[PDB]
């Protein structure tokens, strides 16, 4: 009819499944074919989830290119009509499934014994009707013709589960990279990561990549596809699929047997047997960098399904590579124009900006780099001056930064207590001494780095608040930046323009590692692992030598004792000093980067993998340097005692000195990949504590 | 429509003062201020409300007072008044 | 002016000393008023009038009333040999109307 | 086919024919569209489908005309759009969406604000200046679906109407979403075939400059499509022209049957951000061909830095080097960004303290009237959520979400704080990071974000003994933290020094200010004052094209093309000096009311490269670093 | 009064006064309407000529096409359009506005226990925006009814505006006047041509003000005010006059501040912490129906282009103090919120009275 | 509206108005124009039927012409 009129389109679909096909069977990377071996390894149930790279796709058709014969463009068809190609995919992947090589046993997840019974009761029901139609004998007479006609009528008058409700897989389209497009002259819209902004009504069905900072979360939730109903007056089951926000349940049994009778049956919900989906709703904001001039950040919804799921964070910087597809329109009925709709990002694909550190893997390309690292010798040196290269100076700063991003070995004795890993730095000087700019360069180290004003967060902002989660219906505790940093480096800038709340939340966190709440919204304690480093200045703004060092630092007892290293950054005028740092700075200024090039600094992401690989060791101390520590200790605390009278003061000796030692000399152990804890590694440690303060202020 | 509020020297000590709604038809208005003690005589009758009160479960009906008269339990000066 | 939580309705309060116009007004406690309680009795027996910008109303309201107040001394306890100025809280221009 | 629509298109038709701009413009359009389509091919922007309309020429050409498009709009603006994309398919047929048109000039009566709006407007084409209070989700609208049967293999589609796009309205025929064809398939939705045109609505109240002070403002709803989405952010002062229309039936139906009345509200065709004094759009202007020439003249001089700098504020006796720390500040630095995510600053912030009376506050305003977004702060007037940033809560989406405070607003450029020494200690702390880290970093409770501030900052103060002391050490005097004073490039105290011929001079200049008349105007009438709005594209008083001084108009082109196009680099033979004139001011032993603190080098490089940004210099000279030496040499001592 | 309308006005014109509450925007009506069928295209005009009802179409689209009862064809080509058939064209419409009135008694005259009673009224053409919120004025209309979905048988009141006068007209920017007769302009210049114009002017400043001849003088200063300036470097220079007056108490400078808040064309009176519930200098606040920044008063804005008369000037808030020094300066006020940033001009000249602290002036 | 649209015809009534005028008019074939001398017999009631000739009206245009 006119009513529905057809137009003629360039794609075509039968040719792109019989490419797909020949692609998932020929494409070999240079055991066999490479998603072949993928397929293997899902059906022996030890993958879930099948990850198509359209690097793959280009590098096909370039070959087929190369020996001549016509390919379609897959990869732009795909990049154009991602929702079509998944099911495409999905139906050429389980045309050619191998069989499991491991039989199925007690310890398989119970979707996978549901899936063999159910595609064993559809081998048995084209058996049942084969031997049926067989044994009725119509015709009583070409055994091929007969054999092929016989399995197109089993075929087409049999009832079988669906193959959407046998797939143990989730298919995800990976991204081409910019670089491989950049070798074959290849120009791709799903490379280039774009802004909230710049994702218009006209990418809507494309498979596009978003860059940004995710700020929200949902938890994980099971949203139905399909729900099974069983009927007891004739045994079918009745599966529903849902593809709203909303459904209304089945009633009356819709079964051949039930629809025919004159009594129909009454269908009951099976949960075991219905198929869901893990879901979860991300926000995703735009850069800081990607916002306009005087421009509010905007934020696009992530749906995160499959086993994709947990793989976003709130505070990732992060590429989220999905289809762009449209919703059901949200809002006031007397406000929409047309057919408005909202849009989301069905999520394919993820990519971190700062790999975390838990999840390091000890591969074979990390490897050869870690070791080059290390054969160029000095690491320990060459990663402290590569954290900040524009920055001159305070060589002994960048070390104890460096010390705080690898940490010492957290204790759990088996009493239950817990001694923390986590070391805490203080940076207290006279302006100008870039330390905000140190903190800043710290907060881009770390993979979970959270950059604060001391005015700027309040108390609420800090802990926690419980707010309404509307896409799960409750109420959750959202926490605040010691929560948003846990397992990651917090900076406090402007420590000393705290108030008493924050100051006391602090407190707890540099020792306890944990915030107990008590208001009349939750009664909880919440886990709170940050490694804090703090920046401050003195009461006057400006350091005095007439008073003593305790007069003119603002910090209670305790919470300087919390402090495992404190440095003095004294601004003192020298003519020798400030010839260098002048002619760095101005360097910086104008070949835009560092003037040494003695040595080539280390990349923030070598930096970064160097320290996830010294995280995983755990150094032990042995007797010796035991007894050193412990005679150093001594020392220590008996050079407090008769200073403690005396103007020199920088507060009393105590015992969480005595841990802040170890704790530096073990992160100086985990810093050259030793197990053992050597003298050298003590000695640095108290060289560190000693030039933190008393060889400053004694100059 | 008056609210009505049992005066509170002739509540008993533990209880609570009880209320009715009295309805003032059309040369009763504006005659009873609030703050003020009245008698009102009036028929006790039952208001009627659609599909009853869902929260009790019970059939509860609502009670009014239709006012036929009310009693009060003024800078006016006449003649002899003002001779005085 | 202040909105009513259940009648959804607006409602133009004068306040004690405009509702008292051509009366009196009683205050007890005079000397424990919060500011905006005491700017209000400065303006009632300045100009005798109330002005009002709030929630796009702007007007003014008379207030010709009569002020009869009660008052305690600083301490709780009149001093004889300290003057009325020094005995309450009460400044000099709200003291001399 | 309608006759009177045919003859409205052959009339357009002979009014574009006379005007060629019209006719070049679209095939500009289509040329430059033509030219980034073979750049995608070979080897980018693509431009609307609509034409800017002058509606004062149609006027000259046609008055009955141009008088059908602003009294009936929808039997006069189909048949021009009509001929506008005949006129355009007939050049594009030697290389398809259709043309839109935009109209400017004068609209005489129909120049109207969100309260003088009536309903005698009604259907009626009127350019309504005001503020945008809220902009809603720009949202996808589906006009046209491409579907799927997989049975037959063939593609089928749906076309999508409401009554916002047409202006005249047509019967409502509501075809629902196929998803089964004629024979009864099974149709799948094909996404990336469907279009989706970007749809918008806003809402544009008066202004709060012209809105009556005492009662409440009046607003309007405006949509917007696809090429006039994101034009616009809450705060805006827009002018917006377009057909007052009205929708639906105001409960006529026995459906409906509530007093809503007709809805009512513009569909947009034009959107124009005006520039107003403190506000956030910026002010930018059309520089021609002769501008440029001017000012690549007034590069070459040598004393061109002292001709921009007498000539800011004129009537402004003294304070020339003030002067020139404003016009250094204006030129703006450059800023650097590395490859490691550092920032350096390239802003330069200017701290005035002294007497009173000493022309302070009068310099802020200049400052706020002679910059492109300048915004003007107070001290206890503003707080730390009206500075930085605050929270609301979105009525639709039901989130959290953001107001930009006044130092953001002023991203990339001047914030004009008023009695700086009154602010309270929050207000400092969050300031503190914004001076020098050019960010405001909000942690509030389910909100973590970091809002770029980059801003250059004046700020006036007052001694708190009131008047300077010469005797006192200026620590005494100023009073503020250390931390505070390093942040600012420059410090100036001013005294109000008193001497006969020095107040002589003051008097005389007073008074020939005082003796002014402007152009036009008579000795007894007084001067009217018109509210300046400016369109944002992309003692001598006759300063007129340059013969002295530079006027105002003049040095604002002067400063943007100084900021857009040069952008300079330091050279080794500025680098000694600055190294020398910072090493030794830092061993100097006589007392300054600044401390010298490493950013010192910076506030000289900033100055430096400002410098060089006057003389319109693609690299930083020896003089510049001697001029950016001394100028901060008397703003030490 | 508004206290006594019963039954017996109901559809009767009463006049009643009050001040007003609220008045609403202006919702669009259809005087003059043309109509379509669906899909019988037949073309029908109703002109509507009542407005006044509030909650119910008096007059609404036919429920069914009529083509058939007119029978206007020979031809006449079963066929039902349907129901409601017709669709608006609105290009072809003529509209009106409508604008909705609270009006509440007067606040001056109400029982201590009561909260005040107010009433719902409707207006339209050119009685639309006649009025602000806040002014007193006197109403004429019909006293009509409506029924809104406590009564079975119960309906709500409302009057039908037919004309509007104000007892007293506020003086602003916008309600003042610039036209004036030529009679008034022959006297005025025939005054100005006495020599004798600074005495009478002076004389006439407070009549009942003993002596304080100098300060009378400022105070006709004050009102002429001097010439504004638009410089041509953009940087203006105000004309307006400032004066203060302190000195000890009981000296009739209340007394002059009162007569120049009521002798200007515009003036506000008011105290250094400002009123009772009307702010000093300029606050924005959030509207109450949209929560949207707007100017909510103040005595320096309300007061643009007059006198603000400041008494007790030395007790003061620090906001109010910086944001009158920049009135006083540059006539403007910078108000940079979390949402809205602007200035706004406060051209007022500013007359000032002060205490001196210790109660009277000391010498020493 | 476009639901009644407009077409552009050769026919124009007006000027064809004032012409069939100037015929009833002036026309004198060959007591003065014939359909003048119609009109005045009809006008004392003495005819009661006025027929048009195209024959007229073709010799009128013709005379036009000439
Ligand atoms: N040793 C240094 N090397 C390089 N740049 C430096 C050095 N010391 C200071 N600076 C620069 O001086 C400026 C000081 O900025 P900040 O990092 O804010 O210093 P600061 O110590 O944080 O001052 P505060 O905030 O008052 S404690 C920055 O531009 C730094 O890059
Ligand atoms: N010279 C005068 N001529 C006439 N009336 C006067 C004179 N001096 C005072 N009064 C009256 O004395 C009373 C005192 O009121 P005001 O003097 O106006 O108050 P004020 O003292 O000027 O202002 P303060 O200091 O805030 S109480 C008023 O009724 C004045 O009219
Ligand atoms: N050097 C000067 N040249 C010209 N006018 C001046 C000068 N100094 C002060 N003024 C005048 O003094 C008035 C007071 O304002 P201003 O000086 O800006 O106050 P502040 O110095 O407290 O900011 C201004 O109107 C200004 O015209
Ligand atoms: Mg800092
Ligand atoms: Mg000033
Ligand atoms: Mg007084
Ligand atoms: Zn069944
Ligand atoms: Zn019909």
């Amino acid at each position: 009819s006119a009513a529905l009129p057809s137009i003629q389109l360039p794609v075509d679909y039968n040719n792109l499944f019989n490419e797909i096909t020949d692609f998932l069977v020929t494409f070999k990377q240079d055991k066999g074919p490479k998603y072949m071996a993928m397929l293997q390894k899902v059906a022996n149930r030890e993958l879930n989830s099948v990850i198509i790279d359209l690097d793959d796709i280009l590098q096909y058709q370039n070959e087929k290119f190369l020996q001549g014969t016509q390919a379609d463009d897959l990869v732009s068809a795909i990049q154009q009509n991602a929702n079509h190609f998944t099911e495409l995919f999905c139906r050429a992947i389980d045309n050619n499934m191998p069989l499991p090589t491991k039989e199925i046993d007690y310890k398989d997840d119970v979707l996978d014994v549901i899936l063999n019974q159910r595609r064993l009761r559809n081998e048995r029901m084209l058996s049942d009707r084969t031997n049926e139609i067989r044994s009725e004998n119509l015709m009583d007479t070409p055994p091929s013709s007969m054999n092929d006609a016989l399995r197109e009528v089993v075929e087409d008058e049999t009832e079988l589960f669906p193959p959407n409700l046998t797939r143990r897989y989730f298919l995800y389209f990976k991204p081409l990279s910019q670089n491989c497009a950049r070798r074959y002259r290849k120009k791709a819209i799903s490379s280039k990561p774009l802004s909230v902004r710049q994702i218009k009504g006209d990418f809507l069905g494309q498979l596009i990549t978003v860059r940004g900072i995710i700020t929200r979360v949902s938890d994980v939730k099971p949203a139905v596809e399909v729900i099974a109903y069983t009927c007891d007056q004739c045994g079918y089951e009745v599966f529903q699929e849902v593809n709203s926000r909303t459904f209304t349940p089945l009633s009356e049994c819709t079964s051949e047997e039930c629809s025919q009778n004159q009594t129909k049956g009454q269908l009951f919900m099976s949960t075991r047997a219905s198929k869901f989906s893990a879901f979860q709703e991300c926000k995703i904001q735009e850069l800081s960098q990607q916002v306009p001039v005087g421009h509010i950040p905007r934020s696009l919804n992530i749906h995160v399904n499959g086993t994709l799921v947990r793989s976003l964070s709130p505070g990732d910087i992060v590429d989220v590579t999905g289809i762009f597809l449209p919703a059901p329109y949200t809002g006031f009925k007397a406000l929409k124009a047309g057919l408005l709709t909202e849009t989301y990002l069905e999520a394919q694909f993820v990519r971190q900006h700062k790999k975390k550190f838990a999840s390091f893997s000890l591969t074979s390309d990390v490897e050869e780099r870690v070791m080059e690292l290390i054969t160029s010798g000095d690491v320990y040196n060459r990663l402290a001056k590569s954290i900040a290269p524009e920055i001159y100076g305070n060589l002994d700063v960048k070390k104890a930064l460096l010390l705080l991003l690898v940490g010492g070995v957290d204790k759990r004795v088996g009493d239950g207590m817990k001694i923390r890993g986590d070391i805490n730095v203080c940076l207290m000087g006279d302006p100008g001494v870039a330390k905000s700019q140190l903190l800043k360069a710290i907060c881009k180290i770390s993979p979970r780095g959270v950059y604060t004003t001391g005015k700027g967060s309040s108390g609420v902002g800090l802990t926690a608040a419980v707010m309404k989660d509307p896409v799960t219906d409750e109420m959750i505790l959202e926490g605040g930046a010691l929560v948003l940093a846990d397992n990651g480096i917090c900076c406090i800038d402007e420590f000393d323009k705290m108030d008493e709340s924050d100051r006391t939340a602090i407190h707890e966190v540099m020792e306890q590692q944990t915030i107990s709440i008590s208001k009349a919204g939750i009664n909880t304690t919440l886990n709170a692992r940050t490694s804090i480093l703090a920046a401050a200045n003195p009461l006057y703004g400006r350091y005095n030598p007439r008073l003593s060092p305790l007069d003119n630092i603002n910090l209670p007892a305790a919470l300087l004792s919390r402090f495992d290293i404190l440095f003095l950054m004294l601004d003192i005028p020298s003519r020798d000093d400030d010839e260098k740092l002048a002619e760095h700075v101005t360097y910086v200024h104008m070949h835009n980067k560092q003037p040494d090039l003695d040595f080539t600094p280390v990349e923030p992401s070598k930096m970064r993998e160097y320290i996830a690989y010294a995280k995983t060791k755990r150094p032990v101390m042995s007797e010796a340097v035991n007894d050193y520590v412990v005679q150093a200790y001594i020392r220590l605390r008996q050079d407090s005692k008769r200073e403690m009278d005396s103007k020199f003061s920088f507060g009393q000796a105590t015992p969480r000195t005595l841990l802040g030692i170890i704790r530096l000399s073990q992160a100086l152990a985990k810093l050259r990949l030793a197990d053992m804890v050597d003298i050298d590694d003590v000695e640095e440690a108290l060289r560190l504590v000693r030039v933190s303060k008393e060889s400053l202020y004694q100059e | 429509r008056v609210t009505l509020q049992e005066a509170p020297g002739t509540v008993p000590p533990g209880r609570l003062p009880r209320h009715r709604e009295v309805i003032l038809l059309a040369d009763l208005v504006d005659v009873s201020k609030p703050g003020e003690e009245v008698e009102v005589t009036g028929i006790y009758k039952n208001n009627y409300d659609g599909n009853l009160n869902a929260k009790n479960g019970f059939p509860v009906f609502a009670t009014i007072i239709e006012a036929n008269s009310i009693k009060r339990r003024v800078f006016s000066w006449t003649e002899e008044e003002e001779r005085e | 002016v202040r909105k009513d939580p259940i009648t959804k309705e607006w409602t133009l309060e004068g306040g004690a000393l405009v509702l008292a116009d051509k009366g009196v007004c009683l205050i007890d406690e005079f000397d424990k008023m919060n500011d905006q309680d005491r700017t209000s009795i400065h303006e009632a027996m300045e100009q005798q009038s109330i002005s009002i910008s709030k929630a796009g109303i702007v007007t003014t309201l008379q207030a010709r009333c009569s002020i009869i107040a009660a008052a305690n001394p600083n301490g709780g306890r009149y001093n004889s040999t300290l003057p009325l100025a020094q005995n309450v809280s009460l400044t000099e221009p709200i003291l001399s109307r | 086919p309608d006759a009177v629509f045919g003859d409205r298109v052959r009339r357009f038709q002979e009014f574009l024919d006379t005007f060629t701009s019209y006719r070049d413009s679209v095939r500009s359009i289509q040329v430059y569209n033509s030219n980034n389509a073979a750049n995608y091919n070979d080897d980018l922007n693509i431009l609307p489908h609509r034409i800017i309309i002058s509606l004062d020429d149609l006027r000259e050409f046609d008055r009955s005309f141009w008088s059908g498009i602003l009294v009936e709009p929808a039997y006069f603006i189909p048949p021009a759009e009509k001929a506008l994309t005949d006129l355009a398919d007939s050049m594009d047929d030697v290389p398809r969406h259709p043309w839109k048109l935009s109209f400017k000039g004068s609209f005489g009566a129909h120049a109207l604000s969100p309260r003088t709006l009536t309903a005698q407007h009604l259907n009626k084409l009127v350019s309504v200046e005001g503020i945008v209070t809220k902009t809603s989700l720009v949202r996808p609208k589906l006009i046209r679906s491409v579907h799927y049967a997989a049975k037959t293999g063939r593609f089928h589609y749906r076309d999508y109407t409401d009554a916002t796009t047409t202006l005249t309205t047509r019967i409502p025929t509501p075809a629902i979403y196929p998803t089964e064809d004629t024979e009864g398939n099974k149709l799948t939705t094909e996404y990336g075939y469907s279009t989706f045109i970007d749809h918008q609505r806003i809402t544009v109240q008066e202004m709060p400059e012209m809105a009556p002070a005492g009662q409440l403002p009046r607003s309007i709803d405006v949509i917007l499509d696809d090429d006039l989405v994101d034009k616009t952010k809450p705060g805006d002062r827009v002018n917006v022209v377009g057909v007052f229309k009205s929708l639906g039936a105001g409960g006529m139906n026995q459906s409906n049957s509530t007093l809503i009345g007709f809805k009512t509200l513009i569909l947009g065709n034009t959107v124009y951000p005006l520039h107003a004094r403190s506000t956030g759009v910026a002010a930018r202007q059309m520089l021609t061909d002769f501008d440029i020439r001017n000012i690549n003249k007034l590069s070459k001089k040598k004393d061109i830095f002292d001709i921009l700098s007498q000539s800011l504020a004129p009537s402004i006796y003294g304070h020339d080097h003030i002067k020139k720390a404003i016009l250094l500040m204006l030129m703006g630095g450059v800023e650097k960004n590395l490859e490691n995510g550092s920032h350096l600053r390239g802003d330069i912030n200017i701290l005035m303290v002294g007497d009173p009376s000493t022309a302070k506050s009068q310099l802020l305003r200049f400052v706020l009237n002679t910059a492109s977004l300048a915004i003007a702060t107070t001290g206890r007037g503003s707080s730390g959520v009206g500075l930085t940033a605050a929270v609301t809560t979105d009525r639709e989406t039901g989130e959290r979400r953001l107001e930009a405070g006044a130092m953001v607003l002023a991203d990339r450029g001047v914030v004009c704080i008023d009695e700086f020494d009154k602010m309270t200690d929050v207000d400092r702390v969050a300031i503190h990071e914004v001076m020098e880290q050019q960010t405001v970093t909000i942690a509030k409770a389910g909100i973590h974000t970091t809002l770029n501030a980059r801003c250059s900052v004046i700020a006036a103060a007052n001694p708190v003994f009131g008047q300077y002391d010469v005797n006192r050490d200026p620590h005494q005097n100023i009073a503020l933290p250390d931390s505070l004073l390093s942040r600012f490039d420059l410090l100036f105290v001013v005294t109000d020094d008193i001497n006969e011929i020095r107040d002589r001079s003051i008097s005389e200049h007073v008074l020939r200010t005082h003796r002014y008349l402007p152009p036009g105007y008579l000795e007894g009438e007084p001067v009217r004052e018109r509210l300046n709005l400016s369109l944002a594209v992309g003692g001598n008083y006759n300063g007129t094209e340059i013969p002295k001084l530079v006027t105002i108009p003049f040095l604002r082109k002067y400063v943007q093309y100084a900021k857009e196009r040069v952008i300079p680099q330091l050279t080794q033979e500025a680098i000694n000096v600055i190294v020398k004139n910072y090493t030794d001011l830092r061993n100097d032993d006589n007392t300054k009311k600044s401390p010298i603190t490493a950013r010192t080098l910076e506030t000289l490089i900033r100055l430096a490269t400002a410098h060089a940004k006057v003389r319109l210099s693609k690299t930083v000279n020896k003089v510049d670093a001697k001029v950016a030496a001394n100028l901060l040499r008397f703003a030490l001592l | 009064p508004l206290r006594d309308l019963d039954s017996e006005h109901v559809s009767k014109i009463v006049r009643l006064s009050g001040i007003i509450i609220s008045t609403s925007v202006l919702s669009s009506r259809a005087t003059y309407l043309s109509i379509m069928c669906r899909n019988c295209r037949h073309t029908t005009s109703i002109t509507i000529n009542n407005f006044n009802s509030i909650t119910g179409n008096t007059v609404s689209l036919p429920r069914s096409c009529l083509s058939t009862i007119e029978s206007e064809s020979s031809m006449a080509n079963k066929k039902n359009c349907g129901p409601d058939p017709y669709i608006i064209i609105h290009e072809s419409s003529k509209f009106i506005d409508q604008q909705f009135l609270k009006l509440q008694e007067i606040p001056e005259l109400v029982p201590v226990g009561e909260m005040p009673r107010n009433l719902t009224m409707t207006c339209d053409r050119y009685l639309t925006n006649k009025v602000i919120p806040g002014t007193r004025v006197t109403i004429v209309g019909i006293y009509s009814i409506y029924n809104s979905k406590s009564g079975v048988a119960i309906r709500t009141p409302y009057i039908k505006i037919l004309g509007i006068q104000s007892d007293v007209e506020t003086s602003s920017i916008w309600n003042s006047v610039t036209m004036f007769t030529e009679e008034e302009e022959e006297e005025f210049l025939q005054l100005s041509r006495n020599p004798k114009l600074y005495e009478i002017l002076t004389n006439s400043i407070a009549p009942s003000i003993f002596g304080n001849e100098d300060i009378k003088k400022a105070i006709v200063c004050l009102l002429m005010g001097g010439s504004k300036k638009i410089l041509p470097d953009g940087m203006r220079l105000r004309g307006d006059i400032n004066v203060l007056l302190l000195g000890d108490p009981g000296t009739a400078k209340s007394q002059l501040l009162k007569f120049v808040e009521k002798v200007s064309p515009i003036a506000v009176y008011t105290s250094g912490k400002g009123s009772s519930a009307a702010g000093l200098t300029a606050s924005v606040q959030r509207d109450p129906m949209t929560r949207e920044f707007y100017l909510e008063g103040g005595a320096m804005v309300l007061a643009d282009g007059g006198v603000v008369c400041i008494d007790e000037f030395d007790k003061m808030r620090d906001e109010d103090r910086v944001a009158i020094h920049e009135a006083m300066e540059q006539q403007t006020i910078s108000i940079a919120k979390a949402g809205i940033t602007t200035v706004l001009n406060s051209r007022t000249s500013v007359l000032a009275a002060a205490n001196p602290i210790y109660g009277r002036y000391d010498d020493l």
